[PDB]
RNA sequence: AUCUGAGCCUGGGAGCU
């Protein structure tokens, strides 16, 4: 059964599982000759009902034409001799750390510059996928990735897909149930399925806020709960500070508090210090998506452009 | 048959399925009903 | 040399999967053509885009440079290249669905398979099996450029009127149809021998622009009008052969 | 920025007459 | 008289090695 164009994944030794991935296990593995570091990503045919899944296919598609600096690498696809049946390996460039790890790590510290230049790196990724009309839909501390000389990675495209800009005419219905919920921004959790890169600028707020914090800003237990916590912490949803929010059906049917001021700033001083950092927080985790900063903005605000400029990993990491 | 604009993306690309049903007459008009029709009428093309 | 991978030499063609075990080059040319015409005409059942149906045309044409028509027959991978294209370009169809259609196409005279029978059960293993192997053999390589892009941004660039860009996508469809050209020359190449096509048969000329450049110099610059002439006459030859019932049923009846 | 195409009244070309004297009169086809 | 596939077309099948 010939097939020259999809290497055996035995060419990898598996050395250890790091995690569990929007679809399937992951492992480190090394090739057996050269012993280049890789990650494998299986893509668990578990869902049998329409065969391949269409989810793979986009993460394969968009990995394939995604290629910066800061965007994970895919270098090949691999396959299982059929034993008892197959099953097919995404193959990654290995990053060392991922910024969950890192932030857990209490060893481990950063400096105001070596936020910058992450959040920076972060942005440029950012700004790369949205102007290739690639949706990220899965920003979280656990998917942005180090590498051992510094340079950040967007990584786990599983639940990426293209959008458009289309047309002043009939808009779209997306996916409306993405992200993980801590990181979901409001529109999504009101039902929105017209939505934009703006839902990923959310979660670099919310991971912007975790290099201070060093734990998840808003741990919510359910959609209600995390709107709940949003509305406490951002302000109430109201169409004084979003306008056309009562066009969503969901607005009063769920109920959101309305009494509560917003409080960015007030509750992330103690950590963020920083008065630039502070405010492009603020910027990045405004509730409308309709007026939250976007990649270019971000990256020209003076937080990126004020002493102390932005400077290398490589110092931070070996802690 | 129909040209389609390229700049929609993929999902909006209108569906391939002509307005009339293909008959099995070999007229003018139905030679060129559609690119099945085209393929097997007109070319002359059959997989059964 | 990994864009001539999917771009082939006549000696590459000459010595084809199927010419390994035996098979003719017009007995492979007209599998192909025979693969094509019923993924066009499951996907005009299925209402699939046009997209879908070159990509899926596509797919059968790399995927027959590397396996051969005796272990794959094309009635089999046919569907399920179709299967696959749909989710590739975002139009997915519900397997269920694919395979009633693919038997209605096949075999009108049968009645469409319970959906509990064990048969049915067994066209759906091998569908997605036929999958997993197009998938393979193609090396997960599933974006494909089409000729009818370029054909319809020039024929847009021209201000060609409704039926120029009518006949220049029409002869697109039909190289994708009717010949290798997928894996011999670039998109761009085949969408000016298309619209090259359409305008000998229309007598549509399109003139040089206000800054002196003939039309194919906007769509790509390898495109002189020597090949351009030499690889319309390949199209023309690959036509040849078509049973031309057009030069007989050309003049007779109407509805 | 690009006049519109024009018809070749009567065209010669070798290859044009040969596919139309194949096919048969594009202005026909409109039918 | 029944099966088979194959090649030929022709306002399209219950026509021919
Ligand atoms: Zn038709
Ligand atoms: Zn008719």
């Amino acid at each position: 059964v010939e097939c020259p164009f999809c290497d055996e994944v035995s060419k990898y030794e598996k050395l250890a599982k790091i995690g569990q991935g929007t679809f399937g296990e992951v492992f480190k593995a090394r090739h057996r000759k050269t012993g280049q570091k890789v990650a494998l990503k299986k893509v668990l045919m578990e869902n049998e009902k329409e065969g391949f899944p269409i989810t793979a296919l986009r993460e394969i598609k968009i990995l394939q034409l995604l290629k910066h600096e800061n965007v994970v690498n895919l270098i090949e696809i691999c396959r299982t001799k059929a034993s008892c049946k197959g099953s097919i390996y995404l193959v990654f460039d290995f990053c060392e750390h991922d910024l969950a790890g890192l932030l857990s790590n209490v060893l481990v510290k950063f400096t105001l510059s070596e936020i910058k230049r992450v959040m920076q790196m972060l942005l440029n990724g950012l700004y790369y996928i949205h102007r290739n009309k690639i949706l990220h839909r899965d920003m979280k501390a656990a998917n942005v990735l180090i590498t051992r000389d510094g340079v950040l990675k967007l990584a786990d495209f599983g639940l990426a897909r293209a959008f458009s800009l289309a047309k002043n005419s009939q808009p779209n219905r997306y996916t409306n149930r993405v992200v993980t919920l801590w990181y979901r921004p409001p529109e999504l959790l009101l039902g929105e399925r017209d939505y934009g890169p703006p839902i990923d600028l959310w979660g670099a707020g919310c991971i912007m806020a975790e290099m201070w914090t060093r734990s998840p800003i808003m741990q919510g237990n359910t959609e209600q709960h995390q709107l709940a916590l949003i509305s406490q912490l951002c302000g109430s949803i109201t169409p004084e500070v979003w306008p056309n929010v009562d066009n969503y059906e969901l607005y009063e049917k769920l109920e959101l508090v309305k009494g509560q001021k917003r409080k960015v700033k007030d509750r992330l001083k103690a950590y963020v210090r920083d008065p630039y950092a502070l405010d492009l927080i603020d910027k990045l985790l405004v509730l409308d998506p309709a007026q939250r900063i976007d990649s270019d903005d971000a990256l020209n605000h003076d937080f990126f452009w004020s002493d102390p400029m932005p400077s290398d990993l490589k110092g931070m990491l070996s802690t | 048959m129909e040209p389609v604009d390229p700049r929609l993306e993929p999902w909006k690309h209108p569906g391939s399925q002509p307005k009339t049903a293909c008959t099995n007459c070999y007229c003018k008009k139905c030679c060129f009903h559609c690119q099945v029709c085209f393929i097997t009428k007109a070319l002359g093309i059959s997989y059964g | 040399n990994n864009n001539k991978r999917w771009y082939f030499t006549r000696e590459q063609l000459e010595n084809s999967p199927s010419r390994r075990f035996g098979v003719d080059p017009d007995k492979e040319l007209s599998y192909r053509q025979q693969a094509a015409n019923l993924l066009q005409d499951m996907g005009q059942r299925l209402n699939v885009s046009q997209l879908t149906i070159n990509t899926a045309i596509v797919y059968m044409h790399r995927f027959y440079m590397i396996q051969s028509f005796t272990q794959f027959p094309g009635n089999s991978v046919a569907p399920a290249a179709l299967f696959l294209a749909a989710k590739v370009e975002e139009q997915p169809k519900k397997l269920e669905h694919v395979i009633k259609v693919a038997h209605t196409c096949l075999h009108p005279q049968e009645s469409l398979p319970d959906t509990r029978s064990e048969a049915y059960l067994q066209q759906v293993q091998d569908l997605v099996i036929l999958e997993s192997i197009i998938l393979q053999t193609l090396g997960f390589e599933l974006t494909i450029d089409h000729p009818h892009t370029h054909v319809v941004k020039c024929t847009q660039l021209v201000r060609a009127s409704k039926d120029l860009a009518q006949t220049s996508y029409f002869m697109a469809t039909n190289s994708l149809h009717l010949t290798t050209f997928s894996l011999q020359y670039t998109p761009p190449v085949v969408a000016c021998v298309c619209i090259h096509l359409a305008c000998k048969w229309s007598n549509w000329e399109i003139p040089v622009s206000t800054d002196g450049k003939h039309w194919w110099e906007y769509v790509d610059a390898t495109v002189t009008l020597e090949l351009l002439d030499e690889l319309t006459h390949e199209f023309l030859q690959i036509l040849e052969k078509t049973p031309n019932r057009l030069k007989r049923i050309w003049n007779w009846r109407a509805c | 920025l690009f006049a519109e195409p024009y018809k070749v009244t009567s065209k010669e070309d070798y290859l044009s007459s040969r596919i139309q004297s194949m096919l048969g009169n594009y202005d026909e086809m409109k039918d």
